[PDB]
């Protein structure tokens, strides 16, 4: 499970286990989107 | 009867492994030391037990 | 010892001290740059970064932003330096230009000095938020916490004598570049408060009828900010440093005894 | 690659004065009086104000995180 | 110690390796260490000597008209690792200020007895040299002071 | 320092911005299928199963087997957790695998020299009906001592050291250094054309006009000391300089311009190893081939 | 086969035999001082810590072996 | 700034001094040499990578004063000096 973003725009949430394809593009590349915590990097 | 270069360096050598294995040290002592470097100072004060053997 | 100021700008300053030597010239230098405090932000947590540049590039960008700092609220001529914590946030969504003037201060005394810095350019839907925490710091640690500059150079008089063919060049030439004239029927005397670029046709004549010679113990110091301290408050916190410095020496000079 | 926020050698801001020199370059005004109307001393600081790319427009259009 | 390698810095590449037994580390120390070699096999003469602004420092040194003042041969003496006490003495031309000579900061070096002489490359004039040379070869130690302030 | 060939940069320029690269690496792991049917699936391995590479190496995947993104991954961390099937149950029979029956853990993990973050990870389906992921991690790398500079007319060279912008030779202007190039190497390997770049750098950036120099048609050699010498600067680039130790003029006219440099990939960071005792060959007792293996 | 598992410029003579690939090393790049003796070197603080002599502690370097694997394997 | 003796002999004084650095050494070391007692007075960063903020001192005197009166006496001056200047720059902003 998971909420992927794939190329141009769409969001399309589903699994892994079947078939891996956008059904409003109808193209299939998926890239995964970063999550919502937080790090911390210093300035140097 | 002064040592060679090749004969000075294998008498280190053997002394440096005698003074690990056993083999009490004489007045050679301060606070640490590699056992190499105790063999260059026993052998300043020409104090070394081992002797060279001149094939002729 | 004496003072001649010769000109006050926002975050300049030019002037001539006299009475001094060689060795307090460089420490008085040496001292602005290395010892003198400012505050600077050390460390940039994230949340999301969608714009089109890497983490560390906007996290090093907002290291470079010149803030404010109050010397009427801390020590400033201590050796070692107060730990006190700013925050400073942000929370902004594109499309448009992000400027230094939307960062939040939890301090309002320590604020960037100059609002019209570009970090980042964010398109469509791309959003970026941040907290940044400031410290103090000294410039040998890190350059962000640079107050500053300081230059110095000798003051000098150049002669040139009248029997000097084509001698009015040089005088409409130092005009120009505003250097003091003194003219008298023997010879003129230059003041070299800046550089003076000797023309081509005189390099035969330097030392035969154009001498220079140097004024003892006077000096021309350029010091310029970027409005985190006071333009003239650098050379007072700086001197009330090796007041300071050069006591401690004598607590572990009795000790050592 | 937006213009760097000091200068590499004197340290002097230098990108807020940037955006306000090139709209006045391309109205055919020559760069050696327009850095000089504004407080650009040495030549330190000068070198990196006349040669940039400001390439941000062509890499930001993409989009992937 | 960048003849004997043959480099330069290029970026190049050098690698160490440490030997582990007893035995074979003294052979290390005293057979290969840096100051036996310091003359070569090939033809006699030093191989691990100074280089490119070693050379040219040194005639920076001892050219006539040289004269350091006070301050800056008493920095110099203690960057130069040597350890000499308060005679950097006699403040040879006190004419503007007291200041020294560049071929005496260069003689607390030599050790207390060599005797050398010796001609080299920057010779453009040899009839001022003959003089010189002529002196020395009948009048084996003559006074340091009068005549060979004719150099 | 800067003897034979090398180059003293300065430490706060560094520090503002000079030479600040960053270098890129991808990972190409997938999900093959055997041709007995059974296909390999990738999850969070378990403790039990063989090959384990280890454990808290694994504190970064998700449920899946996929890194999310920007996580602080070094050392030989994992990027993707892939387990295999079985691969023949009954081959050997040595006296303990007709048991344990399980899989052969197999990944794919980071050069176990590197360090950096993840940017972004793919997944998607290649030709036949398979899936791939692609992984890339970044990393930061200021510029140390040892990477390598070079010009365009060839003085290459190593950065010397990295000493402090206080104790630079700096000039009667407001001008402080950055390259202190050895003055040994420009009349012993003929490289005039540096030394009118340098000027012609100082004139066409206080000019405001980026000088033409072109071959054989360019800009000539005078009209470049000329506009310098109506600038207000001497004809030959030589300056006034004050040395930052103690502060004195040194009793020469110091020469200095603008040249431009360009850093190069030979970084230290991708030559320096060490190997105490590592993997051998199988068939002589012998060490391997290669960084890779 | 036989001949050229014998033989071939890197063959097992000169291949494996009497040249071998070796254990406690390190390689990397060179930049110079002039500040250390003629006969020093400088090593960085990363291959210093994963290369290592065999010690053999006897009497005299006793108290400092004690401190040496006190320490861990991770301060200097 | 911890002194950390090294050599000591008869009007001779050597020793480290941490946390300082070419700034206040060399303001240090000529101030010192407008003392007529002291015969020789130096310092030396050695290695400026491995340690740039320990310099090696040496002073020197002619036996009618001890080494470290001589460090005593000489930074008093600066101090009082800076003081001096101090007063000047505030008076003349006015
Ligand atoms: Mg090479
Ligand atoms: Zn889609
Ligand atoms: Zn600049």
């Amino acid at each position: 499970y998971r909420c992927a973003k794939c190329g141009k725009e769409v969001e399309l949430d589903l699994a892994t286990a079947r078939e891996v394809r956008c059904p409003y593009c109808g193209s299939k590349i998926l890239y995964k989107p970063r999550p919502r915590v937080a790090r911390r990097v210093k300035a140097i | 009867f002064r040592y060679t270069r090749f004969e000075k360096a294998r008498i280190i050598g053997a002394r440096a492994l005698q003074i690990a294995m056993g083999a009490p040290v004489l007045i050679d002592v301060p606070e640490g030391i590699t056992p190499l470097q105790a063999a260059l100072l026993e052998f300043e004060k020409g104090v070394i037990p081992i002797t060279v053997i001149r094939p002729s | 010892v004496e003072f001649k100021i010769l000109e006050k700008r926002p975050d300049s300053i030019k002037f001539i001290v006299s009475g001094v030597d060689v060795p307090f010239a460089n420490a008085l230098r040496r001292t602005i740059l290395s010892e003198v405090p400012t505050f600077a932000v050390d460390e940039v947590e994230f949340l999301e970064n969608d714009s089109a540049l890497f983490d560390e590039i906007i996290a090093h960008r907002l290291a470079m932003i010149p803030l404010t700092t109050p010397h009427e609220r801390f020590s400033l001529d201590a050796l070692e330096l107060d730990d006190y914590t700013v925050t400073l946030s942000l929370e902004a969504e594109g499309p448009g230009m992000v400027y230094s003037g939307d960062l939040k201060s939890s301090d309002g005394d320590v604020k960037p000095a100059n609002p019209n810095i570009p970090i980042v350019k964010l398109a469509e839907g791309q959003r970026l938020t941040f907290n940044a925490y400031a410290r103090l710091g000294r410039g040998k640690d890190h350059a962000k916490w640079q107050p500053g500059f300081v230059y110095y150079k000798y003051l000098t008089k150049i002669h040139v004598s009248k029997d000097v063919p084509d001698w009015e060049e040089l005088k409409e030439l130092a005009e120009r570049r505003g250097l003091p004239v003194e003219e008298s029927d023997e010879e003129i005397v230059i003041t070299t408060i800046k550089a003076f670029y000797l023309p081509r046709k005189f390099e035969e004549h330097m030392g035969k009828g154009i001498r220079e010679e140097i004024v003892p113990g006077s000096f021309v110091f350029t010091v310029e900010t970027n409005g985190e301290l006071p333009v003239e408050e650098i050379v007072s916190i700086a001197l009330k440093i090796l007041m300071r410095k050069s006591d401690r020496f004598i607590n572990e000079l009795h000790k050592l005894a | 690659m937006i213009v760097p926020v000091r200068c590499f050698t004197c340290g002097k801001v230098l990108a807020d004065k940037y955006y306000e020199f090139k709209k006045r370059v391309e109205a055919g005004e020559d760069p050696g009086k327009v850095l000089d109307d504004l407080g650009v001393e040495r030549y330190c600081c000068r070198r990196t104000l006349l040669s940039h790319v400001e390439l941000i427009d062509q890499v930001m259009v993409y989009k992937v995180y | 110690v960048c003849p004997p390698y043959n480099a330069d810095f290029d970026g190049d590449e050098m690698n160490l390796h440490v030997p582990q037994t007893e035995e074979a580390q003294a052979e290390a120390k005293i057979l290969m260490e840096v100051q036996n070699h310091i003359i070569s096999p090939r033809y006699g003469g030093p191989l691990i000597a100074g280089i490119q602004d070693h050379i040219s420092g040194g005639y920076l040194l001892t050219r006539e008209g040289a004269y350091f003042t006070r301050y800056e041969v008493e920095q110099m003496l203690m960057f130069a690792g040597m350890d000499v006490n308060e005679l950097p003495e006699p403040d040879k031309y006190e004419n503007g200020e007291p200041l020294w000579s560049g071929k005496t900061i260069f003689s607390l070096l030599l050790p207390d007895d060599l005797t050398i002489w010796y001609r080299n490359k920057l010779c453009d004039e040899p009839e001022r040299c003959e003089a010189l040379e002529k002196l020395i070869e009948e009048k084996l130690i003559p006074d340091p002071e009068e005549v060979r302030k004719l150099a | 320092y800067n003897m034979e060939d090398a180059v003293i940069i300065n430490k706060a320029s560094i520090e503002r911005g000079l030479a600040r690269s960053t270098f890129f690496r991808t990972y190409e792991a997938e999900e093959k299928r055997y041709l007995g049917g059974q296909k390999d699936n990738f999850e969070v391995p378990s403790p039990n199963i063989q090959g384990y590479l280890g454990e808290k190496y694994y504190r970064h995947l998700d449920e899946d087997g996929l890194i999310f993104p920007e996580s602080k991954v070094e050392g030989k961390d994992v990027l993707v957790g892939r387990t295999s099937p079985p691969r023949f149950i009954e081959e050997q029979s040595s006296l303990g695998s007709m048991v344990l029956q399980g899989r052969r853990e197999t990944s794919v993990t980071v050069r176990p020299s590197e360090k950096g973050v993840v940017d972004k990870v793919i997944v998607t389906e290649t030709g036949d009906g398979t899936k791939l992921v692609k992984v890339t991690v970044r990393d930061l790398r200021i510029p140390e001592l040892g990477d390598k500079f070079a010009s365009r007319h060839g003085q290459k060279g190593v950065i010397g050291l990295i000493v402090p912008q206080e104790d630079m030779p700096w000039t009667e202007s407001g001008i402080v250094p950055d390259l202190i190039v050895n003055p040994h190497g420009i009349p012993s390997r003929m490289t005039v054309g540096q030394l009118i770049e340098a000027i012609g750098g100082k004139v066409a950036s206080l000019t405001g006009r980026r000088v033409d120099g072109t071959a054989f048609i360019g800009e000539p050699e005078e009209k470049l000391r000329k506009e310098l010498e109506e600038l207000g600067f001497k004809h030959s680039g030589r300056e006034i300089m004050y040395d930052g130790i103690t502060g004195r003029r040194l009793e020469a006219d110091i020469f200095i311009g603008v040249i431009y440099y360009q850093r190069l990939h030979h970084m230290v960071a991708d030559k320096m190893h060490a190997r105490s005792r590592g993997p051998v060959q199988v068939l002589t007792k012998q060490p391997t081939e290669g960084r890779a293996r | 086969t036989l001949a050229q598992r014998l033989k071939g410029k890197e063959g097992r003579f000169r291949g494996n035999l009497s040249g071998k690939r070796v254990n406690f090393s390190a390689r990397t790049v060179i930049s110079p001082d002039p500040m250390i003796s003629i006969n020093e070197v400088g090593v960085p603080l990363a291959v210093a810590m994963e290369l290592t002599v065999p010690e053999k502690v006897t009497e005299f370097n006793y108290e400092k072996l004690k401190q040496r694997v006190l320490n861990g394997p991770e301060k200097y | 700034m911890r002194i950390e003796v090294i050599r000591r002999e008869e009007n001779l004084l050597e020793f480290y001094l941490e946390g300082e650095d070419h700034t206040f050494a060399n303001l240090l070391t000529e101030t010192l040499h407008e003392n007529e007692h002291v015969t020789f007075a130096g310092y030396t960063i050695e290695h400026p990578i491995t340690m740039a903020r320990k310099p090696r001192f040496k002073v020197v005197t002619d036996g009618k004063i001890t080494p470290e009166k001589a460090l005593e006496e000489a930074a008093q001056k600066i101090f009082d000096r800076a003081r001096e200047v101090l007063e000047a720059w505030k008076a003349a902003i006015e």
